[PDB]
C-alpha cells in the first residue's frame, strides 16, 4: 500500500481452485483461501498460494 | 519479542496479519479443546471434519455513519451458509465449536471514535408489544447485520425486537456489559479487536439450528467526527473462525 | 584413467574414460548441482527473522 | 531436490510471518505451512533441468553461408560473432560475463545449376573449410598461395559421411566474455560505442577442393555452436524488444504486455 | 467355524445379514486401505470423514422377467445423490474410495436361472452411430438401471449407446468377462453375491464428476422360469458400502 | 519351469476333489493326478517365451507418411500415437495400465518422378526428422526459421547407411499409462468423452534437407516402436469386433464365433 | 561394472557392460521369470482346500 501517512483500509485476497471460478460476491470468495491484510506500518503482505493439484506436474 | 503491536494469525487456509493492533483476550481463560471421553453421552463416534471448517469466513460489511447506534449478530446462524461448515450444520443433528472473532475498522489521525466489542452468552431479546413474543425475522438476519435505533420502539408490530440502545435490548446498563470478554476500538490508538471464545453450554453438545449459543454486539459510545476536507465513508468487517468442530448424528438435511 | 560413477535415476553406474591431452576434449560436466539463493534474494546487511517484524 | 513441507496447527501468537517491509529490497522466505495448517509431504522432485550446465549446452544454427563453383571467386567467407541469430542471442542475454568451451560442426549439403552438357556425373566433393585468426594472410581467390595453411587449422571432409565437429578452447583476451559493454574504443571518447568494440574473432572460409564439373555444384554450409563448460555471473532481465541491429541494442518501443478488456475481467 | 454358508457384514450404521450364500471373493487380492504418505502429492491435509460415510446405500430395484438383457450402473455417480456421500462429492474436488457390492435375488426351489455378477475397471462405451460419440443420459442412469436389448441398437439415435448384450457394448467376448472379480447366482444353490474392491487408478487421486472409476454389470446367462402356479414377480436389487473414503480440496458446490 | 506329476495310487475314500461350487468365483486346482491313476513324469519344460517381457518387446510398424520434394510444402507431419495400426493396438488392449521405455527406429526410402532434362545424377539425400513436444513452435515451410532445432532434438541421416534409433524414456504425467478412459475432459461433462482427452505426446516432422535436383525426389518414411521395460496391470479380454475409429471404441456387433452344422458334429 | 552372468540352455557364461549415462539406454530384462497366480484365479477371502467340499 503506497498511500499516504494518514491513510487505512483494510483487504482480502483469496485463492478459489477451479470447480467454479469468478466469485461474484465478496461472501462466495471468503469460502476459499484468503487472508486479511491490514495497511500501515509494515504495510507490505505475503499472500502465499500453496500447490493443490491432483498430479505431480502442470502445463505452462 | 520485538514490536508487541504486530500479530498474525494463519488458521487452516487463510491468514489475517494486523500492525496495529491491541492485546488477545482469550475467552474466560480456556482455549478451545476437543470433548473427553469422560464428558460425552453420544453413542455414536464424532466427526472431526476437516482444515476445511476451521477456517476464516468473513461476513457483509457496515458503514459507520455519525447517528448509528449499533449492530449485532447471532453467532451458530451467521455462519451457517458459509462453505462446508454449512454444510455439515444441516446434514448433522448435534455438533460443538468454539470461535476466534475478528473485526476490522480503520481511519486515519484525523478521525475519532470508539467501539465496544463484546460477545454475550445466551442473549435474550424483548419484544416490542409485551403481550407476544419477538419474530424471528426481526431477531436474525441472514449473516447481515441487525441494527438498534434511538426511538425506543414504536409500539410495532407486535413481534418486532426492542432496539433500545441504552438498555441493550436484553433489559440491562449498557455500562455493565464490561463482565463478558471483549476490547475497545478506539481510532486513536487502535485499529482491531482480537476474541477467542470456548464452548459455553450447559449440555455437551446442543442443535445449531433450534438454539443459539452468542451473540456479537458493537456499540459505538462515541460517535465518529472529522473537519471538512476527509473521507466520509468509514466501513467495517468481521472475520470469524470455526475452531475444534465437531459433529454426531447424521441424517438427511433439511 | 577410468572412474565408475552413479547415473540419473527416477526415485546405477557407469564407467568413463578421457582419451585426450587437451582438457577442451571431455564432456560436459552435466552431473553437478550446487545452489546459494543468498546472493540474489536477501542481499542485506543486518539478518532478518521472518518471526520478528521488519522494520522495529 | 525440493524440500519437503511440515505439519502445522492452529496458532494465536504474535509470530506474523506475513506482514513485512517490502522497502529493504529483501525477498520474503514465507512458505505455505507459516500462513495455514497444511499436512506433511515429502518432495521428491529436482532441479536439474534448469541449471545453466543443462540449459544452454545444446547446439543451435549461428550462420549459413553458400559459395557457387562457377568461377574464379567462389569462396565465401564469415566473419565471428554470436548476435547473428535471435534463438541463441536471446539465451545468452541473460547474464552479463559467461566463460565456456565450444564443439563446432559444420553440415554441408549441395545442390545442381543448369547446364547444356548432353551428360552429368558428379564424383564426390570435398572441403576443406579454413580458419584464420585476426592479423594474417587472407585469401582472395580459389587458387592463392594462402591455401596452404602451413600453421593455420583447417579441416578437410568429404561428402557422403559423417559431419566434422572439434573444440575450442576459452580463447579471449579478458578473464571472462563481456555481452554488454558500456564505452567507446577511443581515448578521446569519439566514434564507436557499441559492444564490436572488443570483438574480433578471427575470420572463416570455405572453398570446393575439386577441380570443375558441368554443373556446376552450389553449396551451403551451416555453422553449430554449443557451449559445452559454462560459467555465469551477473544476470540481468531478459529482452522485450526484437532485434534491428547486429552490433548495436537499438529497438522500438512496444508495450510491456498483451492487453485485456478489464482490470476485473479473467 | 460352523455352517459356512452363513456370513454377517456391520459397517457403520447397517447391518447386512445372509443365510444362504458362497464365499466372498475380495477384490484383486488386497483390502482397501487409506492413501499413504509415501505416494500422496496433496499438499493439503485430507478429511476422513466420518463412519456416516461409509454406510450401506441401497440403489432401486428392477424386475427380472423372462425375455430381460441386463443391466448396469456406473459406481462413482450411482452414489451422487445418497446422503453425506454426495455432499463430501461435490463440496471437495478429489477423493477416492473403495466399494463393498452386494446383490439379493431370492426365489422358491420351483425356479430356475443364474446371473453373471462382475465389475469391470474403466468400462468404456460405444455410440450407435460410429461418427459421433455416446450422450451422458443415454450412458448414466440418476441411480436407476440401464438395460441392454435383443436387437442390436437400430441407427438411433446418433448417440445413444449401443446395447448389444452378446458384445458386452465394450467390444469383446462376453465370455471372457469372467477375468475381472465376480461371482454367480444360482438359484439352485445360491441366494446372492458380495464382492470387495479396491481402488485401482492410474493417478493416485482423481475427480469423482468427470471420470467414472468402475462399472457394475448383471448378465442373466440362463433365463427364468417356471411352471403355472408360482409368483411371476422376481425382484432385484444391491446394496453397496463406500470403503475408507478421502477428500480433498475444498470450494463451493456444482 | 512347470511342475511335475506324482504317482496314484487306486482309492476309495470320500476325499472327492472333482465336485465343487463354480458360485464362489474359485477356478479349482485340480490336477490329472488326482482324478485318475497316472505315472510320474518329471517335466523339463519352462514359460518363458510368453512373459510379457519376452511378448512385447517386438518392433511393429505404426505409421509411414511421404513428402515430396517438388514445392515448398514438401514437409510432412504427424501426431503420435499408437491407434493407428490394428496388429499392435490389439497387442496391447489385453491390458490396461502399462509402463515402458521406446526405441523408435525410421527406415526411410525414395523413388523418382518423371521429368524432363535430358541427364540426372541424384547425390544422396539427408534427413533431418524433428520431434516438437506439446506447446511449442511449428514450422509451416521447408525453409521456415523453426528448423534450427536449438533445444529440439533431431535426427541427421544420411541415405545408404544403417537406419537411425535411439531409447526414451518414461515420458507421461501419471504414474503409468493409460490404454482406456472412462470419462470426459470438462468439469461440465459436456463434448469429447473418448481415450484421445489425456493423449497429446507432441508432434513429429520430417523433411529433406538437399537443395533441389531435376527428378524430384519422392520419399516415405516408416516408425517402428519396440517397448523396452514393461510392466503390466489389470489384464481384460482380447478385442472381438473390427477396429473402425481411431479414437473410438466404435464397433459392429458380430457373432461370437464361426458355426457349425450341429450341436452333436465334429 | 561388467556382469558375467548365465546363459540359457536347453536342458554357459556371457558378459555385459553399460555405456551410457541414463537407464533408457539398457537392454530388455528378458532373462527375468517371476509367476503368482493366486491373485485372479482364487481371489477368495476363506482359503478352499480341494479335499473338503465347496460349500458345506
Ligand atoms: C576449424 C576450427 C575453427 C575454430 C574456430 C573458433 C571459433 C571461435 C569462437 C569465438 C567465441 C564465440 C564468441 C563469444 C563472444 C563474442 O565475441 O560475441
Ligand atoms: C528423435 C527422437 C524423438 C522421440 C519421440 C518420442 C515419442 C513418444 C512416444 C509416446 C508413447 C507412446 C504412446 C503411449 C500411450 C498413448 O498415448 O496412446
Ligand atoms: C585407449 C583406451 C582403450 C580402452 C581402455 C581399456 C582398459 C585399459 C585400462 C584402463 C585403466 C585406466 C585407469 C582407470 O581405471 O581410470
Ligand atoms: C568403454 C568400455 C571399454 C571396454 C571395456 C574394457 C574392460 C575395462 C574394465 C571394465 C571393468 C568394469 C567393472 C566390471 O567388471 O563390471
Amino acid at each position: 500500500f503506497c498511500g499516504s501517512a494518514m491513510a487505512t483500509g483494510k483487504f482480502l485476497l483469496a485463492y478459489s481452485p477451479p470447480g467454479a471460478g469468478v466469485p461474484k460476491n465478496r461472501r462466495d470468495a471468503m469460502l476459499g483461501t484468503h487472508v486479511i491484510w491490514d495497511v500501515g506500518l509494515q504495510s507490505s503482505c505475503v499472500l502465499c498460494v500453496p500447490w493443490i493439484s491432483q498430479t505431480h506436474y502442470r502445463y505452462v | 519479542g520485538y514490536s508487541d503491536r504486530v500479530r498474525s494469525i494463519t488458521l487452516g487456509n487463510s491468514t489475517i496479519t494486523t500492525q496495529e493492533c491491541a492485546n488477545v483476550v482469550v475467552g474466560y481463560g480456556v482455549w478451545p479443546e476437543y470433548l473427553k471421553d469422560n464428558e460425552a453421552t453420544g453413542e455414536d463416534q464424532p466427526t472431526q471434519p476437516d482444515v476445511a471448517t476451521c477456517r476464516f469466513y468473513t461476513l457483509e460489511s457496515v458503514q459507520w455513519m455519525k447517528n448509528s447506534a449499533g449492530w449485532w449478530w447471532k453467532l451458530p446462524d451467521a455462519l451457517s451458509q458459509m462453505g462446508l461448515f454449512g454444510q455439515n450444520m444441516q446434514y448433522h443433528y448435534l455438533g460443538r465449536t468454539g470461535y476466534t472473532i475478528h473485526v476490522q475498522c480503520n481511519a486515519s489521525k484525523f478521525h475519532q471514535g470508539c467501539l465496544l466489542v463484546v460477545c454475550v452468552p445466551e442473549a435474550e431479546m424483548g419484544c416490542s408489544n409485551l403481550n407476544n413474543t419477538p419474530k424471528f425475522a426481526e431477531l436474525s438476519g441472514g449473516d447481515n447485520a441487525r441494527m438498534f435505533t434511538d426511538t425506543e420502539v414504536g409500539t410495532s408490530n407486535d413481534k418486532k425486537v426492542q432496539t433500545a440502545v441504552w438498555n441493550a435490548g436484553m433489559g440491562v446498563g449498557v455500562g455493565n456489559l464490561t463482565i463478558f470478554p471483549h476490547q475497545w476500538i478506539n481510532l486513536r490508538t487502535n485499529n482491531s479487536a482480537t476474541i477467542v471464545m470456548p464452548y459455553i453450554n450447559s449440555v455437551p453438545m446442543d442443535n445449531m439450528y433450534r438454539h443459539n449459543n452468542l451473540t456479537l454486539m458493537i456499540i459505538p459510545f462515541v460517535p465518529l467526527n472529522y473537519s471538512e476536507g476527509s473521507s466520509p465513508y468509514v466501513p467495517i468487517t468481521v472475520t470469524i473462525a470455526p475452531m475444534c468442530a465437531e459433529y454426531n448424528g447424521l441424517r438427511l438435511a433439511s | 584413467g577410468a572412474q565408475v560413477s552413479t547415473q540419473k535415476t527416477g526415485a546405477i553406474h557407469y564407467t568413463n574414460i578421457n582419451y585426450y591431452k587437451d582438457a577442451a576434449s571431455n564432456s560436459a560436466n552435466r552431473q553437478d548441482f550446487t545452489q546459494d539463493p543468498g546472493k540474489f534474494t536477501e542481499p542485506v546487511k543486518d539478518i532478518m527473522i521472518k518471526s520478528m517484524p521488519a522494520l522495529n | 531436490r525440493v524440500a519437503d513441507t511440515v505439519s502445522s496447527k492452529p496458532t494465536n501468537s504474535e509470530s506474523i510471518p506475513a506482514l513485512t517491509a517490502a522497502e529493504t529490497g529483501h525477498t520474503s522466505q514465507v512458505v505455505p505451512s507459516d500462513t495455514m495448517q497444511t499436512r506433511h509431504v515429502k518432495n521428491y522432485h529436482s532441479r536439474s533441468e534448469s541449471s545453466i550446465e543443462n540449459f544452454l549446452c545444446r547446439s543451435a544454427c549461428v550462420y549459413y553461408a553458400t559459395y557457387n563453383n562457377n568461377s574464379e571467386k567462389g569462396y565465401a567467407e564469415w566473419v565471428i560473432n554470436t548476435r547473428q541469430v535471435a534463438q541463441l542471442l536471446r539465451r545468452k542475454l541473460e547474464f552479463t560475463y559467461l566463460r565456456f568451451d565450444l564443439e563446432l560442426t559444420f553440415v554441408i549439403t549441395s545442390a545442381q545449376e543448369p547446364s547444356t552438357a548432353t551428360s552429368v556425373d558428379a564424383p564426390v566433393q570435398t572441403q576443406q573449410i579454413m580458419y584464420v585468426p585476426p592479423g594474417g594472410p587472407v585469401p582472395t581467390k580459389v587458387t592463392d598461395y594462402a591455401w596452404q595453411t602451413s600453421t593455420n587449422p583447417s579441416v578437410f571432409w568429404t561428402e557422403g559421411n559423417a559431419p566434422p565437429r572439434m573444440s575450442i578452447p576459452f580463447i579471449s583476451i579478458g578473464n571472462a566474455y563481456s555481452c554488454f559493454y558500456d564505452g567507446w574504443t577511443q581515448f578521446s571518447r569519439n566514434g564507436v560505442y557499441g559492444i564490436n568494440t572488443l570483438n574480433n574473432m578471427g575470420t572463416l572460409y570455405m572453398r570446393h577442393v575439386n577441380e570443375a564439373g558441368q554443373g556446376p555444384i552450389k553449396s551451403t554450409v551451416r555453422i553449430y555452436f554449443k557451449p559445452k563448460h559454462v560459467k555465469a555471473w551477473v544476470p540481468r532481465p531478459p529482452r522485450l524488444c526484437q532485434y534491428e541491429k547486429q552490433k548495436n541494442v537499438n529497438f522500438n518501443p512496444t508495450g510491456v504486455t498483451t492487453t485485456r478488456s478489464n482490470i476485473t475481467t479473467t
